[PDB]
C-alpha cells in the first residue's frame, strides 16, 4: 500500500500564500483533508473507506501540536519559503534555438522546418513563424506544452510546412522570459 | 467426470454481470441496461426503458419474478439512469468525449496503401485522389482497428497500376484537425 | 445512432476461481481489478484518480458474482460453458521502417471462457523484457478480447510470433510477423 | 500563482518512507531520513538543505504515515485491491541531435505507483554505465515520476534502450532510441 | 450492495 501525508502551499511571486491544503490519502484514495474554516479534518471519501476516514479524522482532531500547526497554515508557508524563495522566483535560463529541415509528415508540402527550443526555464514559451517578415500560421496546433527535462530546464519544437521559392526567407520567432528581446532564427532555400 | 485428449478438460462455469450506460446527444437521452449472463447466454436484464426486470431465457424467470417483487429495488434501478449513469458520465471527460489525438498519415506502395495510425476518437474519413480527381472504385479498407490503448488505426488501399507523372493523394478528415490532412505519393 | 457507452463488467469463473471488475468507454478499458493480482490498475495515468475512487469495493462485487455463479451453475444442472477458440491477429502500431522503433500488437479476440496463455516469441524464444498485456475485455456477444504488446526495433534478421493457448484450440496458435 | 508540493509518503517494501518537495513541478529536495538530511536536486540548491523549521512537522508526518502503513495495512490487506500503475518510459536527447557533439539521453519514467524502481541503460542491447542516479519525485494527483540521465556522443548508427523495472513485481518497460533528423553543418 | 439470485 502507499500512504500519503501531503501538504501544498499556493504561494506568490511576492511570497504571499494565497491558499493552503493538508491532506491524507491511503491506497491513492483521498481520505481526509484539513478545513481551515472549521479547524478540523473533514472526511472527503464517502465510499467504502468513509468509515476509516472518520477514524483518522478524529485521531488527528485531538492533537494540539497539529490543530494549531495548520491553523497558522498560511503564515507558516511564508516562513519556510523565504530563504530560497525570491531566488527561484526569478530563476531563468534563456532558450537556445535552431532551425533545420526535418522529415515532412502530414503534408503535401516538400519541405518541413523544425524550430528546436531548449534549455530554458521557466517552462512557458511562445513560438511563431514569419515568411519574409509577415506572420503565417504553423503546421502545429493542438496545444503543445514544453517537455520537462527534469533538471529545471525545458524543451519544445514547432514546425512549418512550405513550398520553397528562391528569394524567400523564413523566420522562427521565440518569446521567452529568459530573454529581453524575442529570439529570431533564419532559414533560406539553398541548393 | 470425463477423460479424453488434452490436459484440463474440466468443465467451466462462468457468470458475468454488466451495467451498460448508453448515452445519446450528450446526456439528453440515457438508457441503462443491466445484464446477467451465464456462460454465453444472457438470462435476465433490467432495461431502464422497460422499467422492470425481464427474463431473457428460462433460467432467468425465477430472478425476474423475485427481483420485481422487491418494489424497493425497482425504485433504485429506475433512478439509476441519474444516480449512476449521468453521474459517472460527469466524472471523466478525460475519458469521455473530450479526448483528441491526431492521426499519423503516410502513403506507400504495395496497390497504394494509405496508413492512418494513432488517432482518437474513432470517427474518421479517408479518401483517395488521382490528379485532383477522387477515385472511389478499387478502394478497400482493413476496417477501423482499436489498438486497446485508446488509439485506432486503419489502412485504406487503392488498386491502380500507377502511370508516370501521376499524383496520388490521400485525404484525412478527423475531429482532431480543423482542416483535412493530405499526403501525396508519386512514381 | 448512440454516441457513447460506459460499461461496468464483472465476471467470475469456476473452477479456476478467477474474476474481474472493470470499466469500459466505447470499448476501451478505463481500469480493472483482478482476482489474480488483486490490484486496481488504471489503463492510462489520467484515469488514476477515477480508478481509486471507483474500485475500492471491487473485491466484494466479485465475491457477490462468485456466489451468484454457484446458484446459477446449480440451477442449470451443471451445464458447462462451451469453449470458443479465439481469432488472433498480429499487427504493428505504425507502418514499419528499419531501425524505427515500433510496437507489435497481438489481438486475441472472440473467445470464451476467459482463460488464455499468450507468449511473444522472438526467433523462437520467449520474450520477457518489455511485454505488456491487457486483462480480459468484454464484448456485446459476451465473449472476450485481449491485447498484448511488445515495443521493438524492426530489422531484417528478427522474426516474431504470438503464441496463443486456449481450450477451444486443438493446438497452440502461432501468428507470425516479419519485416518485408 | 505557483505551487509548493510537500509530499510525505510511505509504503510496504523499500524505500519504506520518503518526502519529496517540488516547486512548480520540479524537485527541490528529496529528504534523506538516514541522516535526517534534506538533499538538493541541483548543486545551486545546496544551501537551504538544513532549515530545521520543518523538523517537527516532518517528524509528525513521517511517523503518522508509517503508522498508516503499519496499523491500517493488516486490516485492509486482501479486503481492498492495491492501487498500481504500469510505468512508462520515454527517451529523448537533452540537446538537439548533432552527430559528434556531446549530448544526454533522458529517460523520463511516468505513471509510477507505487514508487519502487530500477532503471537500466543499454547501447545496442549491451549494458552501459548509467551516468549517475535515478531521481524519483512526487507529482500532483498522488502519483510519481522519475528521471535518469546518460551522457553520450551521438553517432549515426546508435541504438539505445532504457529498461525500467517496477520493483513491486519486476515488471519491465522498455523504450528505444535512434538518431533522427540530425541537424546539418554550415 | 449485492443483488443476489433467487434461491
Ligand atoms: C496455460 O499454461 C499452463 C502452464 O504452461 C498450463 O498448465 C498445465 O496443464 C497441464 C495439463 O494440461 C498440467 O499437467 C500441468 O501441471 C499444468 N501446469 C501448470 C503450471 O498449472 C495451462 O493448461 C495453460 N492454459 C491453457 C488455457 O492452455
Amino acid at each position: 500500500f502507499v500512504a500519503h501525508v501531503e501538504s501544498t502551499c499556493l504561494l506568490d511571486d511576492a511570497g504571499t500564500p494565497k491558499d493552503f491544503t493538508y491532506c491524507i490519502s491511503f491506497n491513492k484514495d483521498l481520505l481526509t483533508c484539513w478545513d481551515p474554516e472549521e479547524n478540523k479534518m473533514a472526511p472527503s471519501e464517502f465510499g467504502v473507506l468513509n468509515s476509516l476516514a472518520n477514524v483518522l479524522s478524529q485521531h488527528l482532531n485531538q492533537k494540539d501540536t497539529l490543530m494549531q500547526r495548520l491553523r497558522n497554515g498560511l503564515q507558516n508557508c511564508a516562513t519556510h519559503t523565504q530563504p530560497f524563495w525570491g531566488s527561484l522566483t526569478d530563476r531563468t535560463r534563456p532558450p537556445s534555438v535552431q532551425v533545420a529541415k526535418t522529415t515532412p509528415f502530414n503534408t503535401r508540402e516538400p519541405v518541413m522546418l523544425a524550430c528546436y527550443v531548449w534549455g530554458f526555464y521557466p517552462a512557458e514559451v511562445t513560438i511563431t513563424w514569419r515568411k519574409n517578415g509577415k506572420l503565417v500560421m504553423p503546421h502545429s496546433s493542438a496545444h503543445k506544452t514544453a517537455q520537462p527535462n527534469g533538471d529545471w530546464t525545458y524543451q519544445t519544437l514547432s514546425h512549418l510546412a512550405l513550398t520553397p521559392s528562391y528569394g524567400d526567407t523564413y523566420t522562427c520567432v521565440v518569446e521567452h522570459i529568459g530573454a529581453p528581446e524575442p529570439i529570431l532564427r533564419d532559414w533560406t532555400p539553398g541548393l | 467426470v470425463l477423460f479424453q485428449g488434452p490436459g484440463d478438460t474440466r468443465p467451466r462455469f462462468l457468470w458475468q454481470l454488466k451495467f451498460e450506460c448508453h448515452f445519446f446527444n450528450g446526456t439528453e437521452r440515457v438508457r441503462l441496461l443491466e445484464r446477467s449472463i451465464y456462460n454465453q447466454e444472457e438470462s435476465v436484464r433490467f432495461d431502464s426503458d422497460v422499467g422492470e426486470y425481464r427474463a431473457v431465457t428460462e433460467l432467468g424467470r425465477p430472478d425476474a419474478e423475485y427481483w420485481n417483487s422487491q418494489k424497493d429495488l425497482l425504485e433504485q434501478r429506475r433512478a439509476a439512469v441519474d444516480t449512476y449513469c449521468r453521474h459517472n458520465y460527469g466524472v471523466g471527460e478525460s475519458f469521455t468525449v473530450q479526448r483528441r489525438v491526431e492521426p499519423k498519415v503516410t502513403v506507400y506502395p504495395s496497390l497504394l496503401v494509405c496508413s492512418v495510425s494513432g488517432f482518437y476518437p474513432g470517427s474518421i474519413e479517408v479518401r483517395w485522389f488521382r490528379n485532383g480527381q477522387e477515385e472511389k472504385a478499387g478502394v478497400v479498407s482493413t476496417g477501423l482497428i482499436q489498438n486497446g490503448d485508446w488509439t485506432f488505426q486503419t489502412l485504406v488501399m487503392l488498386e491502380t497500376v500507377p502511370r508516370s507523372g501521376e499524383v496520388y493523394t490521400c485525404q484525412v478528415e478527423h475531429p482532431s484537425v480543423t482542416s483535412p490532412l493530405t499526403v501525396e505519393w508519386r512514381a | 445512432k448512440e454516441e457513447h457507452v460506459i460499461i461496468q463488467a464483472e465476471f467470475y469463473l469456476n473452477p479456476d476461481q478467477s474474476g474481474e471488475f472493470m470499466f469500459d468507454f466505447d470499448g476501451d478499458e478505463i481500469f480493472h481489478v483482478d482476482m489474480a493480482k488483486k490490484e486496481t490498475v488504471w489503463r492510462l495515468e489520467e484515469f488514476g484518480r477515477f480508478a481509486s475512487f471507483e474500485a475500492q469495493g471491487a473485491l466484494a462485487n466479485i465475491a457477490c458474482d462468485k456466489a451468484n455463479l454457484e446458484i446459477m451453475t446449480k440451477r442449470s444442472n451443471y451445464t458447462p460453458i462451451t469453449n470458443v477458440p479465439p481469432e488472433v491477429t498480429v499487427l504493428t502500431n505504425s507502418p514499419v521502417e528499419l531501425r524505427e522503433p515500433n510496437v507489435l500488437i497481438c489481438f486475441i479476440d472472440k473467445f470464451t471462457p476467459p482463460v488464455v496463455n499468450v507468449t511473444w516469441l522472438r526467433n523462437g524464444k520467449p520474450v520477457t523484457t518489455g511485454v505488456s498485456e491487457t486483462v480480459f475485455l468484454p464484448r456485446e456477444d459476451h465473449l472476450f478480447r485481449k491485447f498484448h504488446y511488445l515495443p521493438f526495433l524492426p530489422s531484417t534478421e528478427d522474426v516474431y510470433d504470438c503464441r496463443v493457448e486456449h481450450w477451444g484450440l486443438d493446438e497452440p496458435l502461432l501468428k507470425h510477423w516479419e519485416f518485408d | 500563482n505557483h505551487t509548493f508540493l510537500h509530499t510525505v509518503y510511505c509504503q510496504d517494501g523499500s524505500p519504506s518512507v520518503g518526502l519529496s518537495e517540488a516547486y512548480d513541478e520540479d524537485q527541490l529536495f528529496f529528504f534523506d531520513f538516514s541522516q535526517n538530511t534534506r538533499v538538493p536536486r541541483l548543486p545551486e540548491f545546496a544551501d537551504w538543505a538544513q532549515e530545521q523549521g520543518d523538523a517537527p512537522a516532518i517528524l509528525f508526518d513521517k511517523e503518522f504515515c508509517e503508522w498508516m502503513i503499519q496499523q491500517i495495512g493488516p486490516k485492509l490487506d486482501g479486503k481492498i485491491p492495491v492501487s498500481r500503475g504500469f510505468p512508462i518510459a520515454e527517451v529523448f536527447t537533452l540537446k538537439p541531435l548533432e552527430f559528434g557533439k556531446p549530448n544526454t539521453l533522458v529517460c523520463f519514467v511516468s505513471n509510477l505507483f507505487p514508487p519502487m524502481l530500477t532503471v537500466n541503460w543499454q547501447h545496442h542491447s549491451v549494458p552501459v554505465e548509467g551516468f549517475g542516479p535515478t531521481f524519483v519525485s512526487a507529482v500532483d494527483g498522488l502519483s510519481f515520476q522519475a528521471f535518469s540521465y546518460l551522457d553520450f556522443t551521438p553517432e549515426p548508427s546508435d541504438i539505445f534502450s532504457c529498461i525500467v523495472t517496477h520493483e513491486i513485481d519486476r515488471y519491465t518497460a522498455i523504450a528505444y532510441w535512434v538518431p533522427r533528423n540530425a541537424l546539418p553543418s554550415l | 450492495n449485492c443483488l443476489k439470485l433467487a434461491t
